[PDB]
DNA sequence: AAGACGAGGGCCAGTGCCGTAC
DNA sequence: GCGATACGGCACTGGCCCTCGTCTT
């Protein structure tokens, strides 16, 4: 509950004092940082990658903020249950089959009058009755799966198993945040009752084909909060006990931390074959992995202090230019996770940041 | 009613066999022992019309059936012995199929080679395994060789078809294969997998070997470092199961070649065809020396296995089945997936603690951390050769605006990023590991030019010996440490000095951290050295251990993980919860690769009952297939089965990971496993041994009477009431009785009661001292005691008695000596005379519980053997489908159908029924007790598992998978007779 | 014309019979968007974020509020872009002119009663001093263009007109010829600070940022793109017996697609799964249609796939699993070609790296 | 300029300890 | 005098051998 200075120092969020938890909770937050887009960019991505990429049969759809008929839309679930019919049409009728959507939600709220907005991750399962609770168990376990990695402690996700006031099977996702336990993600089992509501004349362009039969689909709903996932990982990154020496860093997944490697300046003053570092620049924005340039500076002080500037960032490496390397070619290396120096080449440091965020991927 | 227990047989009417002076005797003992308090509770008689014997005795009948049952195979194996061999062809044919040399070896292609008997060695590609490539089968006729379909090269799919190899006849007697190992080779035969069947049954010549001349894992260990007075004499009468080996062993010719290259193993399918005929040469090879060691086995383990029952029953316990679906392939994918989570999240807590104690190498701070001071802490930066020059030093050689007219200023410094990069890479030559960072953190991380390279200290272990002492308090104390075992644990002054010294150079040690550490931890070498926990200053000696061996690392102490002492830090609960996940994927660790690679033929709806089609379930799509276990008929000892995953598969665990593995043996639809565990075979196997010594009846020792006096059943067995004492339920109280039998050492059965009663160790001492009066007795300067009255004496000549030994009282473990002083077959009954390598005649012996554990457990697998036959005897005779034999050991399943599984059952009580009176009839008298002589628990149901109501780990929720449940059986089976109209 | 329902058939846009018209597409009232158009604006807006991180220095990406802070939805992506400017000058350390970029869902009234609209913009605040400011707009103007420019298949059917006021002294607007009639794409506008000093006054000493050694309240350079409309624009520039829209390729949404020949075999399936796993794991998109159910006809297929703007279709025969030879088949040329299967991977990424170029 | 000693890493079998079943 | 029959796993290690480096002729 301290290391809010370290996200209005380094922009993760907003520098405004009032970001109370029930401020942050509620979504009434005045918005977030370049650093916590970027970490949230990064993450509603993983999400994209983990749900709608590698698993076939599941298509992106667009619902719109509001209702042709002010406030707008509480959930982007109905949004996309309108767009079943030709999801259906371009699956040839072959569920189950889902649709994804990233998309902020706007929600009412009364302040103990306002309202607030917060980012949802949103994907709508149709799928046969038969199979709808298997589903349900499969979509559980690999959700709780997506977000028990990136963490440092995984322990903290938990799931619990619900009913509805009717007796509909449903699962919710917890964080367990330093004030309790909090809601992150939504797992609930609707008995196809609102599509039924929303095509009461022909149910003929509802069936759907189980196999051998067409069978009306049970839909399956799973939202999950990304900006309280977002908070979630941000606290999770933070460090307890006879350790007998401290140093502040979050410590974020590579795969969604924001800025990945940290391009500076080393002895310094040397003037003038400098433009190298715009090379490694360029050549390293163009494999897609964030670079922060060390550049224009103030400091001209001591490195401890942009070693832990970039710590407090939640920067992978550090990657130090000097006239040494302008000489041969072996540039300077520090480590986030184990801070130590280390030599390296240029286009071995390129494929080394690529192979390290690609194998980050994997186990 | 009668004789304190028995039955209405007709076994025979007499009988009676009174001996009254021995029962007087027996009486006498059992009075002063004492036990005289009946309990006086007969159980239900049961009357049923038993099934027709043959005459005279039980023995005849058995003898007749396993005669009858490996008659056919005994002629065929005959036919192998008198074969009189064609030479090997002079070539190879290089041809998808069977081919046949006959005539001068010319090639004939046939589909199958129709013979009574056969030798045969598959080959199998394991580079992209497990389907078969090779194979070769000689005749008593003439020679085959079997090429499979990888012949063309194609981008094949394997999904493990009908493509294994084809060697059955079909009918719109009769087979016999032999080979070493030959169930590996059974596994690549395409009619095996089949439901149905089948006819033809395995010889193997490993098995047969292990009977003959077979030597235990111990004399193994020896006989190989062939490269204890008399321990050496059996080094050349026996020897190892290798092929190669047991060849030089029976046949004694020139040594056989092995493949250098071992190309099926090593090499892809490409250099397989480019040395196909040297490798079908070495296959041929092989099949003939096997062919040989049969040839001079088969007389040889029918001279030393004479009853037929032991042959019929290696007959029946080669051909298991084990019939499976695509919930296979589920169970793989789920185990292997929460596997690999699992030690996901430990190795990142692991590597977590790994990096966060990195930090501390600046500035030599290290040396003050009391548990990383051992290990290296490097720090390297090579290196360079000069080449550039000369004489000048190299080491030291706010504007606002907005320009974009150098619009290719860019590519310069890309060009020059490139031109820059080029010219650096002559000078170092080979990518090392990272210098930068310590020793103990290179070692702990992949390298970097490995294919399965990881982001960051990799490797974490759990169970390795650097990050146990990386983050764990010890005991009450400071440090961990390791020399010869690691930190001690489990598995009259007495005083030692001290002595602290400085020389140099040597790594700096710090005691005072030490000390702190405990300040702070009794915040909330001498003294406290026995109870409490502390650690010295430097020695290194032992100075107040238990165990003498040591236990690198503490993996099964949770109860003292979970108590206090000890704990670890940082932090918290993060201990004992990194000991559970170790103990959950501790099986799936030493297993996955014996699971995964498991494979499995699928039988497609052209092949297979078309009554199983007709029967509701398909299902969705589903696929039906099975495997063969793979199991070596007798692997000592004594003849038990050996197979590599099957046998040590796991029982229904909650938390082990692939505890389930027994549970995935699915039964098809219209079909169900009808199975049944003795209890108890091997005490109740002492304590006839022990009785029929003593006297005629069955309770006439002090051991044998508790055995036959207990029901599992709302009761208490022999096992139950000494877990009751208290004692530990149940199986723990087996290990104590089961190791007391075999060799109660008294430090062996303290520290075991001790680790499983948890309590302090002059009570348990007391307890054991108490539990010992069962081998009390026993027996110039010598034990005080003699066939003497008194041992004192004056120059008194009596060497000529001092030849016999014997314990007292309680147990009978005089007769198992009694079958293990014998030098001369030693075979109780039946019936079987083992290892040239054990038998007392020109051995020390010095192997005497190895013997002993022989007698007893060799009536165990001639239980086994017996329940084989008698259960095969009443399934041809009657009207039960489904004869496949599943069976470990104690227990035995057979995979009945849906609409004849209680006559199974029933066919399953009268076996047992049939082998206990036979195990009495073989000692006398033929009348056997009550609580002995039917099976207690049957289990019925669809998938095999352990108690009838199964839960699980993986797929969390078993019937929520498609599973149904089980039936506890029994005395409700015994109203189903054996006939085909029932109900 | 027959563009319109050929987007409608192809799922590029939502199912309309009535609201399917130009001027209800041009329109931000919808009838929202099909898959293949979400992932087409998705790529585009990948290619615009794109085209302005290579931008130095540095220019950070923020996100504003949709409703009223005081209580309403926004009409511009300026206002937001604002409120962080005071924050993200500590991070630019107050050194020189920095951006920022933003990519939102903007409203705006649409006319019964009278409805609203939504468009997916995407804005850049660049804040820069007064007397390099006009510059710094000719730069924007001419990186926009070209950034235009690129994907298009002709550079001639974009446009860039000027434009002033008394508000603005200077701006410039970015037109798309369909040829149906000209349309606003994007807007550069170079508002002074009265824009800025209007939700800041006072006490106006934190605006001004440095600018060699020199402290100066910069003018707001106002760009305001429409990816929506930047869609259309080519969706319709792609449109060419035939029907395929020529997309380009690092724009196109489903760039490949493999389907099977030999009549519905398990093992068709296996290595197609197999295909599909490989391509997806080097991130390219792929169309399954091996599901299939029946592989009817094949030029019916293509036609499909070409109306789909995919770039290369792969057919799975029966002698792949023998040679490992698959069908391939391009879209602008449609040259059936083969090759194995192997060198499949490498051929589609070297293909859509090599249309890397300006 | 060629030859010889020395240091580092991969592949190998051997050994100690742990894990399961009966 | 004594747990017994198996079955595998991983962590660690001394040793053979190729490769690179580097001193030496
Ligand atoms: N640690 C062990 C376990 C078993 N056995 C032997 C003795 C047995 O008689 C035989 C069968 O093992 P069981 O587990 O079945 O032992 P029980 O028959 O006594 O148990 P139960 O009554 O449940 O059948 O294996 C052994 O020697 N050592
Ligand atoms: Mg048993
Ligand atoms: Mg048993």
């Amino acid at each position: 509950a301290l290391l809010e200075i370290c996200q209005r120092r380094h922009f993760l969020s907003g520098s405004k004092q009032q970001l109370s938890r029930d401020s942050l909770l509620s979504g009434c937050h005045p918005g977030f940082g370049p650093l916590g887009v970027e970490l949230r960019k990064n993450l509603a991505a993983e999400w994209w990658t983990s749900v709608v990429v590698f698993r076939e049969q599941v298509f992106p759809v667009d619902a719109l903020h509001h209702k042709p008929g002010g406030k707008l839309r509480e959930n982007l679930l109905h949004g996309a249950l309108e767009h079943y019919v030709n999801c259906l049409d371009l699956v040839n009728k072959r569920l189950p089959y889902g649709l994804a959507q990233i998309g902020v939600c706007f929600h009412p709220v009364f302040d103990t009058k306002s309202i607030g907005e917060k980012t949802e991750a949103s994907l709508v399962w149709f799928t046969p009755p038969r199979t709808s609770n298997q589903w349900l168990d499969f979509w559980l376990r690999h959700r709780l799966q997506w977000w028990r990695k990136f963490a440092m402690s995984p322990s903290n996700f938990s799931s619990s198993d619900c009913q509805d006031e009717e007796g509909r099977k449903g699962n919710k996702l917890y964080y367990n945040f330093p004030w309790g336990k909090e809601l992150i993600e939504t797992l609930w089992n609707l008995g196809d009752h609102e599509l039924l509501h929303m095509y009461p004349g022909n149910v003929s362009k509802l069936h759907g084909r189980d196999g051998r039969k067409n069978v009306v689909p049970c839909v399956l709903s799973v939202n999950g909060d990304l900006d309280r996932g977002m908070l979630a990982y941000l606290y999770d990154s933070f460090q307890t006990r006879k350790k007998n020496l401290h140093r502040k860093v979050l410590k974020l997944h590579p795969c969604l931390a924001p800025i990945k490697v940290a391009l500076d300046v080393g002895r310094g003053p040397t003037l003038e074959l400098r433009q190298v570092c715009q090379g490694l620049f360029n050549e390293l924005l163009e494999n897609g992995i964030s670079v922060w340039p060390g550049y224009l500076e103030t400091m001209q002080s001591s490195l401890e202090q942009l070693y832990s500037k970039y710590d407090e960032m939640s920067i992978l490496f550090t990657v130090l230019v000097t006239e040494t390397t302008l000489e041969n070619g072996l540039i300077h290396l520090r480590s986030r996770d184990t801070t130590m120096k280390e030599m390296m080449h240029i286009s071995k440091l390129k494929d080394f940041l690529i192979k390290y965020i690609s194998s980050a991927k994997n186990v | 009613m009668l004789s304190r227990g028995l039955h209405e047989q007709i076994f025979g009417q007499g009988g009676e066999m009174p001996g009254e002076a021995a029962v007087r005797r027996s009486v006498e003992h059992l009075q002063k022992h004492g036990l005289w308090g009946q309990p006086a509770v007969p159980l239900p008689d049961v009357e049923l019309r038993l099934p027709p014997l043959y005459g005279d005795n039980l023995d005849q009948h058995f003898r007749l059936l396993a005669q009858k049952q490996s008659l056919p195979y005994l002629e065929a194996a005959n036919l192998l012995l008198q074969a009189q061999l064609p030479p090997k062809p002079p070539a190879w044919a290089w041809a998808e199929g069977w081919t046949r040399y006959g005539p001068e070896g010319e090639a004939v292609p046939v589909a199958i080679p129709e013979e009574r008997a056969l030798v045969f060695a598959v080959a199998v590609c394991l580079a992209e395994g497990t389907c078969p490539t090779l194979a070769v089968a000689i005749s008593p006729s003439a020679w085959y060789s079997w090429c499979s379909q990888r012949l063309v090269e194609e981008r094949y799919s394997w999904t493990s078809q009908l493509s294994p190899a084809d060697l059955i006849p079909l009918e719109v007697q009769e087979q016999l294969v032999v080979g070493h190992n030959v169930s590996f080779d059974r596994a690549h035969i395409r009619e095996q997998y089949l439901i149905q069947g089948s006819r033809m049954r395995f010889l193997d010549t490993m098995s047969m070997h292990m009977a003959i001349s077979g030597l235990s894992s111990f004399q193994r260990s020896l006989w190989i470092a062939a490269k204890a007075i008399s321990s050496w004499d059996w080094l050349d009468i026996s020897s190892v199961n290798s092929l190669a080996e047991v060849h030089r062993l029976y046949v004694g010719g020139p040594p056989l070649e092995k493949e250098p290259r071992e190309l099926f193993v090593k090499g892809t399918m490409k250099d397989i065809r480019e040395n196909f005929q040297d490798l079908m040469q070495y296959c041929a090879q092989d099949v003939w020396a096997t062919h040989e060691v049969f040839q001079q086995q088969l007389p040889l383990f029918l001279e030393r296995c004479p009853h037929p029952v032991t042959l019929a029953g290696m007959l029946e316990m080669g051909v298991s089945y084990l019939p499976v679906n695509q919930n296979w392939e589920r169970y793989l994918a789920e185990a292997q997936g929460t596997y690999e989570e699992l030690q996901r999240e430990m190795k990142k807590s692991l590597m977590d603690l790994a990096n966060d104690a990195c930090q501390l190498l600046s500035g030599e701070r290290y040396k003050e951390d009391p548990w990383l001071w051992d290990l290296e802490w490097d720090l390297q930066e090579f290196k360079q050769k000069k080449a550039k020059k000369v004489k000048k030093e190299p080491a030291t050689a706010l504007g606002p605006c907005s320009e974009e007219e150098e619009f290719q200023q860019d590519v310069m410094a890309r060009a020059c990023l490139q031109k820059l990069k080029g010219t650096t890479e002559l000078l170092p030559k080979r990518p090392q590991h990272l210098p930068g960072h310590p020793g103990w953190y290179r070692k702990l991380c992949p390298r970097l030019d490995d294919p399965a390279w990881t982001p960051g200290p990799s490797l974490l272990s759990l169970q390795m010996r650097v990050t146990p002492k990386l983050m764990a308090l010890t005991w009450d104390g400071f440090p961990l440490h390791y020399s010869e075992r690691h930190g001690w644990g489990y598995l009259n002054l007495a005083k030692l000095p001290t002595g602290t010294t400085l020389e140099s150079a040597g790594v700096v040690c710090p005691y005072r951290a030490i000390e702190s550490l405990y300040r702070k931890h009794c915040l909330e070498p001498y003294n406290d050295v026995d109870i409490p926990g502390c650690w010295f200053f430097k020695l290194p000696h032992k100075d107040g251990n238990s165990c003498n061996v040591g236990s690198p690392f503490a993996k099964d102490f949770l109860p003292k993980m979970e108590d206090g002492t000890l704990q670890a830090g940082p932090g918290g609960a993060s201990g004992p919860r990194a000991l559970e996940i170790n103990k959950m994927i501790s099986f799936w660790r030493n297993a996955h690769k014996r699971i995964s690679s498991q494979m499995v033929v699928w039988l497609p709806r052209s092949a297979l009952p078309r009554a199983v089609i007709r029967h509701p379930d398909y299902d969705e799509e589903g696929l039906y297939g099975a495997i063969l276990p793979q199991v070596v008929t007798a692997g000592t000892i004594t003849r038990r089965a050996v197979e590599p995953t099957w046998l040590t598969a796991s029982n229904a665990r909650p938390d082990r990971v692939g505890s389930e593995l027994k549970a995935m043996v699915q039964a098809p639809p219209g079909y169900t496993l009808v199975g049944a565990d003795v209890d108890s075979q091997e005490l109740w196997i002492a304590a006839v041994l022990g009785d029929a010594h003593f006297a005629g009846m069955h309770g006439c020792t002090a051991f044998g009477w508790m055995t036959l006096q207990g029901r599992k059943s709302r009761g208490t067995d022999l096992h139950s009431k000494t877990a009751t004492t208290v004692g530990i339920s149940r199986e723990h109280a087996k290990i104590f009785n089961y190791g007391r039998i075999y060799g109660a050492g008294q430090p062996f059965a303290e520290r075991l009661l001790m680790q499983f009663n948890h309590r302090l160790t002059q009570q348990e001492a007391a307890e054991k001292a108490q539990q010992m009066y069962a081998a009390t007795k026993g027996l110039l300067r010598k034990v005080q005691r003699e066939t003497a009255r008194k041992s004192q004496w004056k120059k008194w000549e009596v060497v000529a008695e001092r030849a016999w030994k014997g314990g007292t009282e309680s147990e009978m473990f005089n007769k198992l000596e009694s079958i293990a002083t014998s030098d001369i077959p030693r075979t109780p009954v039946l019936g079987c005379c083992i290892s040239r390598a054990l038998e007392p005649s020109a051995v020390q012996e010095e192997f005497m519980t190895s013997r002993v554990n022989w007698v007893v457990q060799s009536s165990a697998v001639d239980y086994l053997h017996l329940m084989l036959v008698a259960m095969k005897w009443l399934f041809e005779e009657f009207a039960i489908d489904g004869r496949f034999c599943i069976s470990i050991h104690d227990e035995v399943r057979y995979l009945v159908r849906e609409e004849d599984r209680y006559r199974a059952a029933l066919a399953l009580q009268i076996t047992n029924l049939l082998t206990r009176c036979m195990f009495a009839y073989k000692l006398g008298l033929n009348d056997l007790p009550q609580s002995v002589a039917f099976f207690s628990a049957v289990d019925i149901d669809r998938c095999l598992r352990k108690e009838v109501t199964m839960d699980c780990k993986t797929p969390s929720n078993p019937t929520g998978m498609e599973r149904r449940y089980g039936i506890p059986q029994g005395e409700a089976l015994d109203i189903y007779q054996i006939i085909e109209l029932t109900k």
